[PDB]
């Protein structure tokens, strides 16, 4: 994946790309700089599957380190909004797992509104719960 | 719409990359 993960993600199909990309963050766990560097290229793909998988990768990378800076917060609150589709489960789960122990009212108040908005299907609702 | 969202994402990615570089420079300065 680190050598050439783009072809790997593309040969992955259907919903696989989400987890296939999140594996990048799992590999680049606790390394914010490396995760960002290796995920930026995949962060912009025509299919939202790869984008959401990249958001999960960044969330995983941020998970486990309590850096006072919040690149995960910024990047992932940018997408917490459904963006006219339900494919924000990745963003929500990434934010959660990234800030598990933070208990920041900022992230709580970012997550709770989107949890009920008449458009958060049960999938999104459970993920944000 | 999606393209301009990608552009804004790229802008914030560059911002946070610069911030992280500054942070790690400052950290390595003392450690």
């Amino acid at each position: 994946l680190t050598d050439d993960g783009n072809k790997w993600l593309y040969k992955n199909k259907d919903h696989g790309m989400l987890s296939a990309a999140a594996s990048l963050g799992m590999i680049l766990l606790w390394d914010v700089d490396g995760g960002l560097t290796q995920i930026d290229k995949y962060l912009y793909s025509s299919e939202d599957y790869i984008k959401s998988g990249a958001l999960l990768a960044c969330g995983i990378v941020n998970s486990g380190v309590r850096n006072e800076c919040d690149p995960a917060l910024a990047l992932l609150s940018d997408y917490v909004l459904h963006n006219s589709n339900t494919m924000r489960l990745g963003s929500i789960f990434g934010l959660g797992l990234a800030y598990a122990g933070s208990n920041r009212e900022d992230v709580l108040t970012l997550l709770l509104p989107v949890m009920g908005d008449s458009k958060s299907s049960m999938e999104v609702a459970g993920v944000t719960a | 719409l999606r393209q301009t969202e990608n552009r804004a994402t790229r802008c914030k990615v560059e911002r946070l990359q610069l911030l992280l570089q500054q942070k790690r420079l400052r950290r390595k300065a003392r450690r």
